[PDB]
């Protein structure tokens, strides 16, 4: 009898038991589809690798955040009292927080579209919990960042650095966003990443960003699960034969172009200890086990290496080097202070790329000697550079820094103008992507935005003098004496240039 | 029992041990201090599931040395 | 807080330049094109609860953890045996199952927000928001399956509530409702607004607050009210922090309250309508229901529905200046009353 | 030479003619004339390049007071403020481009459509979906053998000039 | 948890010789004089939940953090405003306050329990289980003071309360109950297992579930549910340690099963007839609520009754052989019952 | 905290040894000696309890009771 | 009535008197750290000094 007789034993609800019924939460109705432009239909039927409803997803995140802020305070207040961190990587830090914290916020909105992308609830939900986990993240950051903004956007490798983790992530294609995000970014670059640099920060005495990188990394399954969904829901899709190689290669350059220079000249010039050389560690993260083995794999569904593999290869063994001259040069645009390579720093990189001595070697030494580092020089080196012809130009598409003059790499100077405005591009890809979508490709690069002011001011106007007043954050050297105002700046009398006038 | 279906015993020493195992799409990989699990990761493959193992014990293995 | 990277030709932004790569057309990364409000500082929204993914999270396991040590005892109770089994078999099982796809609706409308919109808090507070929809669709299924296990036939596939929200008159209206919030716009406070502040502040409210609930307290449910417990406290929450952003915020931007509110008051009227139907059309499942004075009935409904009503006009309609007849919308819902 | 970035003469002085808008007919032929003068590849011209997105925004926000102060509700739904049906619009424009018979009378037809609506002229909403529709069939028809054309002839199909190409 | 210093000389110990010191006349600081009970090893006690330190101040700051939500959420919805206000002022306010009396005495019993058991983990078990009955007292009073502050003129004082507790009839059954556990015995086998083996799982079950539980959800009332839950909740989980601590390690000793038997046999007929006695008296309360058909005519009280002592039967009497008939019991209570 | 503070602080003594060797020594007897007294604790402050009339006095000694049960699982 | 009694760089350490004891706690980096009681001001002021010299044991051994 109902009111007398039932079964007693104690009983609950586990996630996958509702996990089970989630695609059916969804109903057809003919306006149910993806609000933005796309030429790919993400596949009804797709699966999610992971049960997961919304109170397991808070469970087992809680208990993640439980003991892994404990650690992360103990590691706050443990540098907080000895010198701890070598100072070049004290600098490297900053940067690479601040980047950090960019990418997991703008991630947030990326991820965010994707689920919108979805129909399958099963892949909206894989889509959402990263969304989640990106929130999470940038709560890391704010923690962070808030005991170590306006100030960054002064520089030239923000604006890069804003392409490969801001736009590329939002604009454009979903498919070829999740390209910029997870397929690319994660799987090639910043999941390695991320595992790399706790071996390195940790050799110079850097407790946190390992900490926060490993936190991170209990993640990123979740998110390559996510990239390889996106490949595969759209895979019966004929729109995929037509169109998901052009998409991948075109992101896959995209996300090239900033981080084979980027990262490796933060390893060898952001750390005094170094693991190994960093053309190396590219062929080995990008040709060998992206491009080869885990590309490979994803021919299943119809993937194919980028086509520009081979140029990006060409370029990775000088780009991190010839980046490095423009940062240096312009170190009084930035937000961090940088260190020349010292004696066995260059004995290192002699080792390594044969040429570097009667090349970079030989530059940074002129440079030091008319008075790189001494701030009663009145020495710009951006200066030296305009005064002996060596024009620094930015690529309209990637935002990154070129130097034909000095550079060693394989990108080539293309100034073009179109109905009344010149334009620089620097390599082949980027070149089509350009002449294909001009309005795309608007982005101002600092030289317009600055043509013809003095230095000083611009630093000043953003912000980027300390406390103090005078001294400014950017320092070219790492060393607590002898520090740089805004009037040490401006005996300079540098003044921007347009460098495309003279075409 | 190690089979071409199991995981796969990448690191394993006095203190420390580490797993990989295949999941088509990914590697997954995780770390064991004296028994217990410490930390989780994925890899594109086996070879870089190695390494990845490699530079976090390289920091959990410093991390020790730092207490003596 | 101040994260996303916007320049000054957005409110609140602080870069400079173009974005570095837009959508081809040119539509921008983010841009003011987003939506038809506007204000002097997209930033200033703040959850008035604080709620980041830190506490965000924490809350939800406990209620998580919770959860299942209170459906561990209650199955060994054995309480689920005075339900009234017509409201479990009838009402319940079949239309408060309906009500998880009018949930999940909601929390899908958050998408397309959480890449549009314009300041970090708004990002936070709209997703929070739609995770918690997500996880009032996924606690009515987990009822449903525990009762399945307590009561032999009880059938907690999705299958009959699915049949019912797309095919029953009941929630043609509220089905219409939801299918023009999530994708039939794409004003990012527009969908915020008339999800959380119009429709869900009183359909939303009727249906988990005045109907699955407060009937479950006249048949002896013991189990449900568990379970919109939660619902009710999410909602609760969520209110705050969309008050915050509409009434606080936007409607007295300094300089561009009047405009906000034209807006507001515009959308409020549309979607009014759109929620007066969905009520009308719902309230004729009293036809199926056991009579009981004070409740299903006429004289109650008309008070649970001046509940609604006035409730909502004193926390949102009043705030923007909006007008309503509370006595005029409860006769145009119980003209559905049909008894 | 080169003002401040965020204050500066320009943006003054354009905010003050902005102020003097009075209708939303003035307004809306103010800002249609602005955008093609000053925005896209297509723009009339860069003299303003660092200052139109700021100054578009300040002719955005008169424009959308003036759609509130003098303005029915059902116009606010219905019509764009050229006068004309936001329904009938996004019609027309898709039409235009499904019919365009290549990548670059696709491009033009989309650049000219946000130079023209872009709220707040239409309706948001009409104007969300419009833009994502025509940027489908600009997407389908760009990236259709992107990588065919060779870099010399498509810098002729642009219509560049080329001033220099390193070797 | 092999802790407490234990010789040789008490079942379990490896330590030698006599205490260090001792009470006055000669009491050991710890003896089997403190039980009836015995057993080849005191330490064989496990709590099945396992709830040590940790998890169980974790698990109830959980629901601790959880309730102030849920009240702030549920002042907010006004969801008072559905109940009747009979069940309101004259049932619950008065009849459940006495209820925590109730509660309240026996959380005191374990006090004796704490200092004289024999095993660090029953020590734990019945500390744990003590905190929950205060707790439960000191929710329903949470509960008082909460609607006091919705409903005006409600007075959430204790007066009445303690006055019904100490003097109305409806109550005088389980006042002695309570009063002879905590203070008229010792033996802490025997306060544990009267005071959750018996008297709560018979008296204690019939007037937290089947009466303002149960209750609450024919009366309209949804803001009392959220309390019985947790001491419902609670009651289960120490019912998981007592049936363990008696029925696989006590009644079942591999040498003095069938001696603990007779004891707890004991124990049972004579508590069993307190509780009978302490409903007898509590169903006179029938009389003064509304009639609802099912479950307050004389047919719902009886399956109620039916459910408790079967329940009863099944989860403890059959498990040390002790013999109920449950329609006789149930006729004994119904004695008391106007209808 | 306190128990991820615990177990950050338990790997470090274990992959060798900081700890001057004579008071390695005095640990065991600080740690057994601890163990002891909280323990007894637990049934002294329920004696205590036992002992007060007051409501509130009972509730002073049971918070004692619960503190003492907790650090014994700290041991 | 709360009485500051040791102030540096890094930590500060306040005592109260509550009569029947004295409260006292420290401060990190404006981040409440350690709480703690002693009989009188002097214990409390001894008892502060023990654990800001193991909390600066360890701030010294997490450089060198
Ligand atoms: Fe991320
Ligand atoms: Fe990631
Ligand atoms: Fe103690």
């Amino acid at each position: 009898t109902d009111a007398l007789k039932v079964n007693r034993a104690p009983v609950g609800v586990e996630p996958q038991e509702v996990h089970k019924w989630l695609q059916s939460f969804n109903w057809d109705f003919k306006e149910n589809r993806t609000k933005y432009a796309t030429k790919y239909h993400m596949a009804n039927q797709t699966k999610e690798q992971f049960k997961v409803i919304a109170k397991e997803y808070a469970r087992m995140e809680a208990a993640k955040d439980e003991r892994q802020f404990g650690t992360l305070l103990d590691g706050l207040t443990r540098l907080g009292a000895g010198n701890k961190v070598h100072p070049r990587w004290g600098e490297t830090m900053k940067v690479i927080s601040n980047f950090l914290e960019v990418g997991e916020y703008n991630a947030i909105a990326a991820s965010a579209m994707l689920w919108d992308s979805a129909t399958a609830a099963e892949q909206k939900n894989g889509y959402l919990a990263q969304v989640l986990d990106e929130i999470r993240h940038t709560h890391q950051c704010a923690f962070i960042n808030h005991y170590y903004r306006r100030t960054r956007a002064i520089g030239p490798l923000w604006k890069g650095m804003k392409r490969v983790f801001a736009d590329g992530f939002i604009s454009g294609d979903a498919v070829e966003c999740s390209v910029n995000l997870q397929l690319v970014g994660e799987a090639c670059f910043t999941n390695p990443l991320i595992v790399a640099v706790t071996e390195w920060a940790s050799a110079n005495g850097d407790e946190i960003t390992p900490t926060v990188f490993l936190s991170v990394e209990t993640d990123e399954l979740r998110h390559m699960a996510n990239g390889y969904q996106t490949v595969v829901s759209i895979a019966n899709d004929p729109a995929a034969a037509k169109y998901l190689n052009t998409d991948l290669n075109n992101a896959f350059w995209t996300q090239q172009k900033y981080f084979t220079p980027a990262l490796g000249y933060l390893f060898e010039y952001g750390s005094k200890f170094k693991v190994e050389p960093w053309v190396k560690t590219w062929n080995r993260w990008v040709y060998e086990d992206w491009g080869g083995i885990w590309i490979g794999r994803l021919g299943k569904y119809g993937v194919e290496s980028p086509r520009s593999l081979r140029d990006a290869k060409t370029d990775a063994y000088w780009a991190h080097h010839d980046l490095a001259l423009a940062a240096y040069a312009l170190w009084p645009l930035g937000f961090a202070r940088l260190a020349l390579p010292d004696e066995e720093d260059q004995e290192w990189f002699e080792a390594n790329y044969p040429g570097w001595a009667d090349h970079y070697g030989k530059i940074y030494n002129e440079w030091k000697k008319l008075g790189y580092e001494d701030p009663k020089s009145g020495f710009i080196p951006y200066a030296w550079l305009l005064a002996n012809g060596h024009d620094v130009y930015i690529d309209r598409v990637s935002q990154v820094p070129f130097i034909p003059s000095l550079a060693k790499g394989s990108g080539s100077l293309r100034v073009h103008e179109f109905n009344g405005k010149k334009h620089s591009l620097t390599d082949d890809w980027g070149e089509r992507m350009w002449l294909s979508e001009p309005e795309r490709y608007e982005c101002h690069n600092l030289f317009e935005q600055y043509e013809g002011r003095e230095l000083s001011e611009v630093i000043a106007e953003g912000h980027g003098v300390r406390s103090d007043g005078k001294t400014l954050i950017a320092q070219p050297h790492v060393r607590g004496d002898n520090l740089w105002t805004l009037e040490d700046i401006k005996r300079a009398g540098c003044v921007f240039p347009n460098p495309l006038a003279k075409f | 029992p190690t089979t071409e279906a199991s995981r796969i015993l990448i690191h394993s020493d006095a203190r420390y041990e580490a797993f990989t195992v295949d999941l088509d799409y990914m590697w997954r990989w995780e770390i064991l201090r004296d028994g217990e699990f410490v930390q989780e990761g994925c890899s594109l493959s086996f070879d870089s599931s190695r390494k990845a193992v490699a530079h976090v014990l390289s920091h959990f293995k410093r991390q020790d040395e730092a207490a003596q | 807080c101040y994260a996303q990277p916007n320049p000054d030709w957005i409110a609140g932004g602080l870069d400079w330049g173009d974005w570095t790569q837009k959508f081809h057309g040119g539509r921008p990364s983010w841009g003011n094109e987003s939506t038809e409000l506007r204000t002097t500082d997209w930033y200033r929204h703040r959850d008035p609860a604080r709620r980041w993914h830190a506490p965000y999270v924490k809350d939800k396991s406990e209620e998580a953890r919770y959860t299942q040590r209170f459906l561990a005892a209650y199955s060994s109770e054995g309480s689920i045996r005075t339900i009234d089994a017509y409201w479990r078999d009838e009402i319940l099982n079949k239309y408060y199952g309906a009500l998880l796809y009018n949930e999940y609706g909601l929390f899908n409308a958050h998408s397309s927000v959480g890449r549009d919109c314009l300041s970090d808090t708004i990002r936070q507070s709209a997703t929070f928001a739609g995770l918690d929809k997500v996880d009032n669709a996924q606690m009515i299924q987990m009822e449903r399956l525990f009762i399945a296990k307590l009561v032999p036939g009880f059938d907690a596939s999705t299958d009959v509530p699915k049949k019912i929200w797309t095919t029953d008159p009941i929630y043609a209206g509220a089905r219409g409702a939801v299918e023009e919030i999530w994708q039939g716009i794409q004003d990012w406070n527009e969908i915020l607004w008339a999800g959380h502040a119009v429709y869900d502040a009183t359909f939303g409210q009727f249906a988990r607050r005045e109907f699955f609930q407060r009937l479950a307290t006249v048949y002896g449910d013991t189990l449900t009210p568990f379970f919109t417990a939660q619902s009710q406290t999410y909602f609760q929450t969520t209110r705050g922090a969309i008050e915050d952003l509409f009434v606080y915020c936007l409607a007295n931007d300094p300089e561009f309250g009047a405009h906000n509110r034209t807006f507001l008051n515009a959308w409020t009227e549309h979607y009014l309508a759109r929620s007066v139907t969905a009520l009308k059309d719902f309230v004729g499942i009293y036809a199926k229901v056991e009579k009981v004075a004070g409740a299903t009935d006429r004289a109650g409904v008309s008070e649970a529905l001046q509940r609604v009503f006035g409730d909502w006009k004193v926390d949102y309609a009043d705030k923007i200046g909006f007008n309503i007849d509370v006595d005029q919308k409860v006769d145009a819902v119980l003209a559905g009353f049909k008894n | 030479k080169r003002e401040p970035i965020h204050e500066n003469s320009t943006r003054t002085e354009w905010e003050g003619k902005i102020a003097k808008l009075n209708s939303v007919d003035q307004a809306t032929k103010f800002i249609q004339d602005f955008r093609v003068a000053y925005s896209s590849p297509f723009r009339k011209s860069y003299d303003l390049d660092v200052d139109y997105q700021y100054i578009e925004r300040k002719i955005e926000e008169r424009l959308s007071v003036l759609k509130t102060e003098k303005l029915s509700v059902a116009d606010l739904v219905t019509k764009a403020t050229t006068g004309e049906d936001a329904a009938a619009v996004e019609a027309a424009w898709i039409a235009k481009m499904k019919a365009a018979e290549s990548k670059y009378a696709a491009e033009r037809i989309h650049i000219e459509f946000r130079q023209l609506y872009k709220p707040p002229v239409l309706p948001v909403n009409v104007f969300l979906r419009t833009d994502a529709a025509l940027g489908t069939i600009l997407m389908e028809l760009r990236n259709t053998d992107y990588y065919a054309t060779p870099l010399e002839g498509l810098r002729k199909e642009r219509g560049v000039k080329v001033l220099h190409l390193q070797a």
